[PDB]
């Protein structure tokens, strides 16, 4: 038997009651795993039955419910189970940059952009995902366009403004 | 060609004798 557990922060718990039935069901249909919710140590387990093939999915099936830890959507995930070079790269944005008080937060600001649209433009641009934290930036995706997402996000909170790294990154897609 | 809102701007700081 084969164990995995992911642990559940205490704000994540609320979203994964609601959205329970989309994290089951595609395990235990098609990947023939077992998995259950311990809430006495609040950790998502999971485990291998006697109707499990292809054993890679089972890491796939944890990296599944690790996304929708990181607060990455569900259906991004069901993405990550259906592809096969799928990855998620994360770092907190003083992992770049030291940036204190107002500063940092004018950063969250310039990553998000304005009614979030600004963060939205760089997903279209790169067919990838991309979830803030308070400080921390996941991006969930291939390998080239989480690099192309992640020197997007650099630039963004360096100082240049969303309109410049905005029309560069949608201009250097075509590649 | 008049900018709009969305281009980035910043307010300039102001800093003998009589004899």
């Amino acid at each position: 038997e084969e164990t995995r557990k992911i642990p559940v922060p205490a704000n994540r718990y609320t979203p994964l009651k609601e959205n329970w039935m989309k994290i089951f069901t595609p395990i235990v249909e098609h990947l023939g795993l077992q998995i259950r919710f311990n809430l006495k140590s609040r950790n998502v387990e999971i485990r291998t039955c006697k109707e499990t093939k292809d054993v890679s999915a089972l890491t796939k099936a944890a990296d599944f419910v690790k996304a929708f830890i990181l607060g990455f959507q569900v259906e991004d995930a069901l993405a990550l189970i259906r592809l096969d070079d799928l990855f998620l790269e994360s770092f907190e944005i003083t992992d770049v940059k030291p940036l204190k008080g107002d500063h940092l937060s004018r950063a969250i600001g310039r990553i998000a952009g304005k009614g979030g649209k600004t963060k939205f433009t760089i997903e279209n641009v790169t067919r990838t995902r991309i979830v803030l934290a308070d400080v921390k930036v996941h991006i969930l995706g291939s390998f080239q366009n989480i690099k192309m997402a992640r020197t997007a996000i650099c630039n963004l909170i360096l100082g240049n403004p969303p309109s410049k790294v905005y029309g560069n990154i949608r201009a250097v897609a075509s590649r | 060609h008049r900018p709009g809102p969305l281009k980035q701007q910043n307010k300039a700081h102001k800093g003998l004798s009589r004899v």
